[PDB]
């Protein structure tokens, strides 16, 4: 229940439950599968 | 959800173990791919390591004091302590700055706490009960002179007034002018040859005045205020290493000279455990 | 009127409690937000990146030579590096891993350990990586470390190899500031065969060395990092 | 018989091939793109000039010596001065563009070295004074000329100690960044697209840079015997996507 | 009873909070509303009226001739006047536009600037007006100042021409106390061809100048205002 | 929900979101287009 | 070259207007090719035709 009225006075929001390292892990341009070679 | 799957002997001519790190990647290798597993399950969500928690609770960002004592003849009320403001910043006490500037750009509402207690050092029949008033003075607002000028009036100005030994809460919008704070801006304000570097209104706050609305009584009564800051429905942008030397100033990323090794030194050769 | 009773605890201020406060700007409206590449959302996400671990420790002030393991021609049997695995202390400590584990209290998962290596393409090597599990000593020779997980590593064209030191623990979660119930073994790196460069070159040649932690990894229960303190507020 | 290894990017009016890459790294996995009206501010219609600004200008060329501390440039200042690409930085009031950077460096199998070569959004750098003292403008405007971290401090310029990146964090840790090695022994070049990151949907390109890139060797670079001991290393940089806004009477800027 | 346990903050008041209170005068009746014209619903309804600037602000004393921005027969190439646009403060400040900027924070949106000339109906006059987005300096003659948002202004019947300051701005809002890295540009005017006065005529002629904010404009985070102050309370 | 029986005792008002500029912006008695001339 | 060289080199093509470039700033600006020498021994650029007039002169 909120008791007030504006947004920022709600309490703490909930987890992403979202997570995907990838953007930061493998941020290559072609594709790298595990098992193949790095470099072909 | 499986931690580690089952996985037995090898012979392949399918590698996971070998990659070229010149890529920029971290292939993701698993225990699984280089020693025989046996399954067992996760137990756990990460729920603990949300931004959201990480940031989310309160930490102490300023420590500041006013004092309730008779003004007659005092010139300068500021500098009596007879009140007294603060520009809201995240980055003067380290704790909480360290944490946030694992980040580039951050956005969230903030929750205030402001707890206050008084002191009496020096000989006083009793502890007397003093209102403090916070005000939240945005850019361009009058700012008080004395501790009791039409300011206070705060007409249009948010102001808390609460008990000292009490605290005072209630929380803030995300007021900065752009779509999140910088925590970082390699920037100026204008192409000036001495303009400030680093420093920006990208980061801005807002600012608070502090008093105390009780006139004087006999002795002299310190009020030392406490700002707590907590993050609510936070969102961060890019990833950055880790503030490694100390901090020597608000907003920018300078460090001490002759400061001290960081990394520990080996008790030992390369090859000690 | 409607009749209440107030518990122990009325007024305390938790600063890690989570509640609903009234807004002091009441109406305003935020600036929109516009799409911005990057978005963290756990700190899982991040330690999975791998970073350099300063393992040559060795020097006596900050340098970039503390990054470098120094590999040398033609010895035979020998050890090139050794370490505990005190994740949050030694080499680990600065680490971005190191840096993140010191938020936490108790961590459980599986590293990921990787060597690129950096000498003349025409020169070659074969390298034993050993990850002795707690309750042994860091091993002496070779012949004790080759009895607990172990790589055999090829030098050749691709570039570098990933070892992972697998979770072997009774006890589900460790303490990342270092104690002893809780110790979690000891990395060996020896000679296989030995390093050999091509004619017209010499010296001594360099890995690299990487650390993330596998999707496997849980860290919990949040702390403050002995990692910085202050003695004065700043200021501007 | 596609290899990582090989490469072929063309921009305009200008096409770099490589033969001996490590794949290529686009930054938070995003490519650059225009900017779209839903996060549209400024009413103004922008300019795209495309191919005469979209296309590779190769900076003067570094030479890695045994003793070389690693370089820094900043963007879009590296640019300024690059074709029709900085007279339109100049004139508008606002600018915005992404970039793909290939930097060069070949040896032969003899020779062993590794630059780390890193993307890093708002580098925010120090001043070696301590303090509060500020780096004023034309020191973090270095132009195609970039900073060398292995001149000496000057006044009113940057700290420019490695093992800090330029900021109280540790080099060890720049992997976090959008990067890539060049490693003598693999690799040839290294190149890396990035996409347009601020906290606005266009900015000013004088009074603000976006991105320094920095190439830092970190495995010395060791000659075969009798070999000159040094390599040069050149930078070629691209504005892609690039958007000006806001014309007019044309920026003067210190210095 | 019904167990409860009370937060910070906790009896606090807080002057912008909105909640219920019991009424003093229990079930009173108030005068019927009767219906009266002009009722103002937003702020944002009358920054839209246009307001005179006193543009000549060169006087000594406040004087009806700050408001009359004067111009010259037969001068060529020349300037009319110019003024930066920081709408809290110097000309704009004192508007209506400029007051009630005066009590917000930030501001966005776009002004529109017009200009009615007063000049016999018998003359003639071709004026430029050119507004300059932040990066630049005021324009220093009319060839600078062509080259940014500029209107052609032929003096004719229709009296009075409005140029509109189009928003242009990376950041999007501004604030309205003058800041720099917010700032917003210049405004400038010359002779694009020159006045000329029929005959039996002389002297000066002037303009009238008015500001008011286009409907595109917003205004956020409410604050007090550097314009009214007082030392004692007022009595009857 | 409403715990006072007198109607001044509730809380703030809830936004207009009526504006209409126009009787102060335009109170013309004879209509005026943009774009057609001012006075014919 | 033997074949454990390696070399990097830079094509310009300069259309009419301009003087034959100076310094390789001057000729990155025009139509280029980063030539990176390696297994595959030939690199071929094309001159694209660039002109107002549709013929030119062969003399």
């Amino acid at each position: 229940i909120n008791y007030y009225k504006d947004a920022a006075s709600t309490s703490s929001a909930g987890q992403s439950l979202s997570m995907d390292p990838s953007k930061f892990t493998e941020p290559v341009k072609d594709l790298m599968l595990k098992g193949a070679p790095a470099l072909n | 959800t499986v931690a580690s799957i089952s996985s037995g002997p090898k012979h392949t001519q399918k590698v996971p173990i070998l990659t070229a790190n010149e890529t920029g990647a971290t292939m993701p290798v698993l225990p699984s791919d280089s020693i025989e597993t046996r399954t067992t399950y996760m137990h756990f969500n990460g729920s603990e390591t949300d931004v959201e928690c990480f940031l989310g609770r309160a930490a102490c960002v300023h420590v500041t004091e006013i004092q309730n004592k008779d003004a007659t003849g005092i010139d300068n009320h500021r500098e009596a302590k007879l009140f007294n403001d603060w520009k809201i910043n995240l980055s003067s006490l380290v704790q909480l700055r360290k944490k946030l500037e694992l980040f580039t750009y951050v956005r969230f509402d903030s929750e205030y706490t402001i707890l206050a207690t008084a002191s009496q050092p020096d000989s006083a029949n009793y502890s007397s009960n003093l209102v403090v008033q916070a005000m939240y003075v945005p850019p361009g607002a009058p700012n008080p002179k004395e501790w009791d000028d039409y300011t206070w009036q705060s007409a249009s100005n948010p102001s808390v007034f609460f008990k000292v030994g009490d605290t005072s809460r209630f929380s803030l919008p995300y007021v900065g002018l752009a779509s999140a704070y910088n925590c970082f801006y390699d920037g100026y304000s204008h192409d000036d040859a001495e303009t400030q570097y680093g420093i920006t209104v990208l980061n801005h706050m807002g600012s608070m005045a502090f008093r105390i609305v009780n006139e004087h009584d006999e002795h002299k009564t310190l009020v030392k205020i406490r700002v707590y800051h907590r993050a609510k429905h936070v969102e961060a942008w890019i990833p950055r290493a880790p503030r490694a030397l100390p901090y020597t100033s608000i907003g920018r990323t300078n460090y001490p000279k002759n400061t001290e090794p960081v990394i520990k030194k080996r008790k030992g050769d390369i090859k000690s455990y | 009127g409607l009749p209440t009773t107030t518990l122990p605890g009325s007024g305390q201020f938790l600063t890690t409690d989570d509640r609903q406060s009234p807004s002091a700007l009441p109406n305003y409206e935020p600036t929109p937000r516009i799409h911005i590449p990057g978005k963290v959302h756990n700190l899982l996400e991040i330690i999975q990146v791998d970073t350099l671990i300063p393992m040559n420790n060795t020097h006596t002030k900050d340098e970039v030579n503390s990054y470098l393991i120094p590999l040398n021609a033609n010895r035979q049997n020998e050890q090139v590096f050794g370490t505990n695995l005190f994740i949050g202390d030694g080499v680990f400590k600065t680490t971005l891993l190191g840096e993140i584990v010191q938020y936490y209290t108790h961590w459980s998962g599986s590293l990921r350990f990787s060597l690129m290596y950096t000498g003349p393409a025409l020169s070659s090597a074969k390298l034993i990586l050993a990850y002795t599990p707690p309750g042994a000593r860091g091993p002496q020779d070779r012949r004790e470390a080759m009895l607990g997980t172990h790589v055999v590593w090829d030098i050749g064209l691709q570039s570098t190899i990933v070892m992972t030191i697998p979770w072997t623990s009774g006890v589900q979660f460790r303490y990342t500031d270092p104690d002893t119930y809780t110790s979690a073994g000891f990395l060996s790196c020896w000679y296989q065969t030995s390093l050999i460069l091509p004619p017209e070159t010499t010296g001594q040649v360099y890995l690299l060395s990487f650390i993330s932690a596998c999707p496997d990894f849980k860290l919990r229960l949040m702390k403050d990092t002995q990692t910085i303190s202050q003695t004065v507020a700043l200021t501007e | 018989g596609y290899s990582d290894r090989v490469q072929q990017i063309t921009l305009g009016n200008s096409t770099i091939t490589t033969q001996e890459a490590a794949n290529a790294v686009v930054c938070y996995a995003e490519w650059p793109e225009y900017l779209p009206d839903v996060d549209a501010s400024d009413v103004n219609k922008t300019s795209k000039p495309d191919t005469s600004v979209c296309r590779f200008y190769t900076l003067d060329s570094k030479t890695w010596t045994t003793g070389s501390k690693g370089w820094c440039w900043k963007l879009p200042d590296a640019l300024k001065d690059m074709g029709v690409f900085g007279q339109n930085m100049f004139f508008h009031s606002l600018g915005r563009s992404g970039y793909t950077v290939h930097v060069q460096c070949n040896a032969t199998k003899f020779h062993s070295g590794c630059l780390l070569v890193v993307v890093i959004p708002e580098h925010q750098l120090a001043s070696h004074e301590g303090g509060n003292v500020s780096v004023k403008y034309t020191f973090t405007h270095p132009g195609e000329r970039g900073i060398d971290l292995s001149s000496a401090n000057e006044v009113g310029g940057p700290v420019k100690d490695v093992l800090y990146n330029m900021n109280g964090t540790l080099l060890g840790n720049l992997l976090i960044f959008p990067h890539q090695f060049i490693n003598l022994r693999t690799n040839n070049t290294a190149t890396i697209v990035i996409p347009y990151i601020n906290s606005v949907p266009i900015d000013s390109m004088t009074r603000h840079n976006n991105v320094s890139l920095m190439v830092i060797p970190i495995a010395p670079l060791t000659v075969p015997t009798g070999a000159t001991p040094s390599l040069p290393i050149t930078v070629t940089i691209a504005p892609m996507c690039t958007e000006f806004s806001g014309i007019r009477s044309k920026s003067i800027v210190p210095q």
